[PDB]
RNA sequence: UUGACCUCAAAUCAGGUAGGAGUACCCGCUGAACUUAAGCAUAUCAAUAAGCGGAGGAAAAGAAACCAACCGGGAUUGCCUUAGUAACGGCGAGUGAAGCGGCAAAAGCUCAAAUUUGAAAUCUGGUACCUUCGGUGCCCGAGUUGUAAUUUGGAGAGGG
RNA sequence: GUUCUUUGUAAAGUGCCUUCGAAGAGUCGAGUUGUUUGGGAAUGCAGCUCUAAGUGGGUGGUAAAUUCCAUCUAAAGCUAA
RNA sequence: UUGACAUUGUGAAGAGACAUAGUUUC
C-alpha cells in the first residue's frame, strides 16, 4: 500500500504536452535531445497523408 | 377446511381444552427418547403453513431441549480476566432453543434438509419441538419444482448456518433502522466499515 | 391537504396537480370477513374464557372498568391492548349474562 | 503526546488495520472486466439495449426534489394507460414497479408519454423465428434521456401586489407555530359553562 | 524521496538529531490525547480551550438534509443568469419583460443581502429570503416570489 | 376364528444418503489477555486471536411489517460520498453508523389460509417394453389427519 | 437455420356489471436479567415470567395519557448480476 | 442459603371480599 501512481491535475498535464508539443518545432532542441535532424528539409516536418 | 378451526383453536393454550391436552401430550413425549421420530404431525395445520406436505420424502421430527440459561462452562466459576468478564451465572446464549433443537435432529437426519421447525409445548425443564425435514434425494422431492431447490448443494445443513426461520430471527436479518448492524450479516459488515480502501490515484 | 406553495407553515411544499391512487389490498391486511367472524366467533364459544380473562370479567361486574384496565396492562401487552380486552370482556359480559 | 498549536485529529488505526487493507491495483482489470462483461452481454441479448425504459421520477427531500431523476420502473397505472398489460411490458423491454404511487399528474403524463415514444421507437420482432436482423442501439436511457421540466419563462412582467416575502415567511412559520396553543383557547373557551 | 531528507544527512553522527541527554525513547508524554486535564493542560488551554465538557442539546438522528438551504447574495445573484443574455437585461432595465431569476433551480435556498444591485428590475424566485435582501430588490422595481 | 387400523419394532430386506479432507474468501457459535488510558477497575485492544458447528464457486442478502416527511422514493449487493459526522464515551482515553445524491449491476417471484366433490384430477417403487438425464402399460404402495389444477395482496376469487 | 409431429372439443390475455376478498401464535407485544450496538427512559440477540388482535398489526431514533397523520403488511419460502 | 414466579393437578374442613347466596385467594 505504498503509492505508486501520481495524481496531475489535468490541466497542468495539458500545459506540458502543449509545451512539449511546441519543443518539437524549434531545431536545436531537437538537435540537443540526440536526434539527427541536421539536414532535414524543415522543421515542423510534414509529410503526405499518403504516409 | 379445518386448518382455520385449529388454527384458531391454538391460541386458546390457556383453555381448558387446549390445557388438558397440553398436559397429556407433554408427559407422554418426556417419556419417548429425547429424538424420536414423530409419526405425523399433531399441529398439521402448522406444520403445513411452514412447508410441510403428506408426501414421501417429508418427515416430521420430535425433539426436547433443556430450558434456561447457558452456564458458562470453566472450571469452579474462574474466568482468568477482567471483571466485566466474570459472569458465569445470567449468561444467555444468542441462538434460541429452537435453533438447537434443529441441529440436534439435523445430526440424527444428515441424509436430510431441516426445513423448518415449529414449537408444541414445555414445561420446566424442556421445550418440545417438532422439525419438519425433506429427504433431497427421494424423486418425490427431486421432482416437484417447488421443493427441489432444498436439493441444491448450498443448502446442507441451514440449520447448522442460522438460514432457517429461526436462524435469520437470530441473525438479525431485517431491513431497516433497526438492524443497521447485523443484515447484510453482521460480521460481514464490521469487515465492511473497518476496510481501509485506497486507490491508486489516492482519493 | 392541498399545500400552500411556499416553503415553511402549516401546508408548506409545492402545489401539483394531483391524483390519489387506486386503493392497495395490502391496507386491508387488518379486515374481519365472515369466514373468520365465524370461526373465530365459533372456537370461542367452544373452548371458553381463560384465566385471566374470568378474573376479568369478575373485576369489571365487582370493581368497574378502571382498574379492569389497569390489571389487564399488566396482563397484556399494555394499554391500547387492555382497553380492547376490557371492551371484549365487557360484550362477553352484556351479550351473555344479560340480554 | 500533545504538543504545539496544531489540530486535534482522529486517526481510527487503533485495531489490526493492516489487516483490511484493500488497495484497487486492480481498477484497470476490472474496468477491462466490466467492458468485456457488457460486450459479451450485448452480444447474447440479440438486438435487444443492455437496459430497460425506466421512468422519470421527482427525488425525495427538501434537498433533491427540485431535480428529476430515473426511477425504477413505471407503475400498473402509467402502464396501463399507455395501453398495455405489465406481463407484456415487462418482456418489451420496459421496467415496471408494482411499489410506486401516482399522486402527480404532471410526473404522471410524462411517464405516459414516455411509453408512447418507446413504443413508437421500437420494433418488435415476431414470435416465430424469422428474425429480420435490425441492428442494436445499445442504452434506452441514451436514446430516451430523462430531462428536467421548464418551470417558467425568461422574463415577464413584475407583478409586485404589495404585501412582502419575507413577513409571509415570517407570518407562516408564526401561525404554525402557535397553532395549537390557539387551539387550547378555543377548546378552553368553548367550555364556557 | 529518501534521498533530499535529514535522515542521510544525520548518518555519522552518533544521534541522528535526537540528542545525547534526552534521548529518543517510545512514548515520552504518554500515548495520544494522553494527559489533557494533567501534564499536558497549559496546551490544552491556550491552543484548545472549550474542548472538555459539554454545551447545548444532543439531536438523535440528525439528517442534515433537512437543513439544506445554501445562500447567494443580491452581491451575486445576477451571477445566475448568463452573461450574453445579462447585458440585455440589465440595458432595458424594466416592468414588462424583467428577467425570471430562478435561485432554487441553481441550487440556493436563502437570498441574503450583501449589496448594491444595479437599479434594473429583476423577478426573484427563491425559498427564503432576508428582509433586507427583499428591500434591496424592490428598490430597484422587481419582487421576490415565494417558491417550494 | 378370521381381516383391518393405529403406534412401535426386526432384517447381511430393495435402493440410497451422512461422516473425513481442504478452509484464502463465506454463514453461525463461543471467546481472551497483552495493549491504550502515562497508575486503574468502566472503557480500549475487539464484538479481534485461539476453540467449535456448516457451505460454495462464490457465500450471504434480496422483491419491504423498507426509506422517508418530499413535488416523495421503491428488492438485494458493492463502489464514491454522507463522515471522523449524528451519536456513544471514568463525556476521559477513545469510539462511531444511517437516510438522501452519483455510479457497477440489474429480475423477478411461490407457499399457507379455498368443496375437484359430477368423480385424487397428484406421487415413490416393482415390473414388461421402448426412441433410456426419460416415456407408456400394468401391479403393489403413498395419500382424504389432503396428494393435483386454481389463488399470493401488485392482488385475486365466484356469479353475469 | 432447417425438418417432423399439432399439441386442442387444451391453455392464456383483455373490458363492463355483482357479490366476495380466507392473508403465518407461546408468535407480535410486555416486564425483567444478560450481552451487544453510534442507538441516548434502552440498537439487535437470548433466557425466564406475562402474552395479544383484526377498521388489526409493525414502524415513525426522549419516557407517558389523549387525538390525529404518514408508511409498510411480521411471525413461511426461492432467486442470476 | 432465603423468597417469589413457572413446573402444579384433585377433594374436604377452616379462614379471607362484591358488602350473611359462592366465583376467587390463602
Ligand atoms: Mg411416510
Ligand atoms: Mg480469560
Ligand atoms: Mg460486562
Ligand atoms: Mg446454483
Ligand atoms: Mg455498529
Ligand atoms: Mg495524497
Ligand atoms: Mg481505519
Ligand atoms: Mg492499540
Ligand atoms: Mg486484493
Ligand atoms: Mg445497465
Ligand atoms: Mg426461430
Ligand atoms: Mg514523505
Ligand atoms: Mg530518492
Ligand atoms: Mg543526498
Ligand atoms: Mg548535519
Ligand atoms: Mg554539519
Ligand atoms: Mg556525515
Ligand atoms: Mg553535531
Ligand atoms: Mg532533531
Ligand atoms: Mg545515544
Ligand atoms: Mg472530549
Ligand atoms: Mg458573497
Ligand atoms: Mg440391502
Ligand atoms: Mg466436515
Ligand atoms: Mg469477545
Ligand atoms: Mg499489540
Ligand atoms: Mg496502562
Ligand atoms: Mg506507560
Ligand atoms: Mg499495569
Ligand atoms: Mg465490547
Ligand atoms: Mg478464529
Ligand atoms: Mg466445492
Ligand atoms: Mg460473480
Ligand atoms: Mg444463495
Ligand atoms: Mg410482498
Ligand atoms: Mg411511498
Ligand atoms: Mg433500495
Ligand atoms: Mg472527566
Ligand atoms: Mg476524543
Ligand atoms: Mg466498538
Ligand atoms: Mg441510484
Ligand atoms: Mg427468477
Ligand atoms: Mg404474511
Ligand atoms: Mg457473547
Ligand atoms: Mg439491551
Ligand atoms: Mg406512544
Ligand atoms: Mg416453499
Ligand atoms: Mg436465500
Ligand atoms: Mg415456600
Ligand atoms: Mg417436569
Amino acid at each position: 500500500w505504498r503509492k505508486w501512481n501520481v495524481k496531475v491535475n489535468h490541466n497542468e498535464k495539458r500545459y506540458a504536452t502543449a509545451s512539449a508539443i511546441a519543443a518539437t518545432a524549434v531545431a536545436s532542441l531537437v538537435l540537443a535531445r540526440g536526434h539527427r535532424v541536421e539536414k532535414i528539409p524543415e522543421i515542423p516536418l510534414v509529410v503526405s497523408t499518403d504516409l | 377446511g379445518a386448518y382455520k378451526y385449529l388454527e384458531e383453536l391454538q391460541r386458546k393454550k390457556q383453555s381448558d381444552v387446549l390445557r388438558f391436552l397440553q398436559r397429556v401430550r407433554v408427559w407422554e413425549y418426556r417419556q419417548k427418547n429425547v429424538i424420536h421420530r414423530a409419526a405425523r404431525p399433531t399441529r398439521p395445520d402448522k406444520a403445513r403453513r411452514l412447508g410441510y406436505k403428506a408426501k414421501q420424502g417429508f418427515v416430521i421430527y420430535r425433539v426436547r431441549v433443556r430450558r434456561g440459561n447457558r452456564k458458562r462452562p470453566v472450571p469452579k466459576g474462574a474466568t482468568y480476566g477482567k471483571p466485566t468478564n466474570q459472569g458465569v451465572n445470567e449468561l444467555k446464549y444468542q441462538r434460541s432453543l429452537r435453533a438447537t433443537a434443529e441441529e440436534r435432529v439435523g445430526r440424527r437426519a444428515a441424509n436430510l434438509r431441516v426445513l423448518n421447525s415449529y414449537w408444541v409445548n414445555q414445561d420446566s425443564t424442556y421445550k418440545y419441538f417438532e422439525v419438519i425435514l425433506v429427504d433431497p434425494q427421494h424423486k418425490a422431492i427431486r421432482r416437484d419444482a417447488r421443493y427441489n431447490w432444498i436439493c441444491d448443494p448450498v443448502h446442507k445443513h441451514r440449520e447448522a448456518r442460522g438460514l432457517t426461520a429461526t436462524g435469520k430471527k437470530s441473525r438479525g436479518i431485517n431491513k431497516g433502522h433497526k438492524f443497521n448492524n447485523t443484515k447484510a450479516g453482521r460480521r460481514k459488515t464490521w469487515k465492511r466499515q473497518n476496510t481501509l480502501s485506497l486507490w491508486r490515484y489516492r482519493k | 391537504t392541498v399545500k400552500t406553495g411556499i416553503a415553511i407553515g402549516l401546508n408548506k411544499g409545492k402545489k401539483v396537480t394531483s391524483m390519489t391512487p387506486a386503493p392497495k389490498i395490502s391496507y386491508k391486511k387488518g379486515a374481519a370477513s365472515n369466514r373468520t367472524k365465524f370461526v373465530r366467533s365459533l372456537v370461542r364459544e367452544i373452548a371458553g374464557l381463560s384465566p385471566y380473562e374470568r378474573r376479568l370479567i369478575d373485576l369489571i361486574r365487582n370493581s368497574g372498568e378502571k382498574r379492569a384496565r389497569k390489571v389487564a396492562k399488566k396482563r397484556l401487552g399494555s394499554f391500547t391492548r387492555a382497553k380492547a380486552k376490557v371492551e371484549e370482556m365487557n360484550n362477553i359480559i352484556a351479550a351473555s349474562r344479560r340480554h | 503526546a500533545i504538543s504545539k498549536n496544531l489540530p486535534i485529529l482522529k486517526n481510527h488505526f487503533r485495531k489490526h488495520w493492516q489487516e483490511r487493507v484493500k488497495v484497487h491495483f486492480d481498477q484497470a482489470g476490472k474496468k477491462v472486466s466490466r467492458r468485456n462483461a457488457r460486450a459479451t452481454r450485448a452480444a447474447k441479448i440479440a438486438p435487444r439495449p443492455l437496459d430497460l425504459l425506466r421512468p422519470v421520477v421527482r427525488a425525495p427531500t427538501v434537498k433533491y426534489n427540485r431535480k428529476v431523476r430515473a426511477g425504477r420502473g413505471f407503475t400498473l397505472a402509467e402502464v396501463k394507460a399507455a395501453g398495455l398489460t405489465a406481463a407484456y411490458a415487462r418482456t418489451i423491454g420496459i421496467a415496471v414497479d408494482h411499489r410506486r404511487q401516482n399522486r402527480n399528474q404532471e410526473i404522471f403524463d410524462a411517464n405516459v408519454q414516455r411509453l408512447k415514444e418507446y413504443q413508437s421507437k421500437i420494433i418488435v420482432f415476431p414470435r416465430n423465428g424469422k428474425a429480420p436482423e435490425a441492428e442494436q442501439v445499445l442504452s434506452a436511457a441514451a436514446t430516451f434521456p430523462i430531462a428536467q421540466p421548464a418551470t417558467d419563462v425568461e422574463a415577464r412582467a413584475v407583478q409586485d401586489n404589495g404585501e412582502s416575502a419575507f413577513r409571509t415567511l415570517r407570518l407562516a412559520r408564526s401561525e404554525k407555530k402557535f397553532r395549537g396553543i390557539r387551539e387550547k383557547r378555543a377548546r378552553e373557551k368553548a367550555e364556557a359553562e | 524521496p529518501s534521498r533530499f531528507t535529514k535522515t542521510r544527512k544525520h548518518r555519522g553522527h552518533v544521534s541522528a538529531g535526537k540528542g545525547r541527554i534526552g534521548k529518543h525513547r517510545k512514548h515520552p508524554g504518554g500515548r495520544g490525547m494522553a494527559g489533557g486535564q494533567h501534564h499536558h493542560r497549559i496546551n490544552m488551554d491556550k491552543y484548545h480551550p472549550g474542548y472538555f465538557g459539554k454545551v447545548g442539546m444532543r439531536y438523535f438522528h440528525k439528517q442534515q438534509a433537512h437543513f439544506w438551504k445554501p445562500v447567494l447574495n443580491l452581491d451575486k445573484l445576477w451571477t445566475l443568469i448568463p452573461e450574453d443574455k445579462r447585458d440585455q437585461y440589465l440595458k432595458s432595465a424594466s416592468k414588462e419583460t424583467a428577467p425570471v431569476i430562478d435561485t432554487l433551480a441553481a441550487g440556493y435556498g436563502k437570498i441574503l443581502g450583501k449589496g448594491r444591485i444595479p437599479n434594473v428590475p429583476v423577478i426573484v424566485k427563491a425559498r427564503f429570503v432576508s428582509k433586507l435582501a427583499e428591500e434591496k430588490i424592490r428598490a430597484a422595481g422587481g419582487v421576490v416570489e415565494l417558491i417550494a
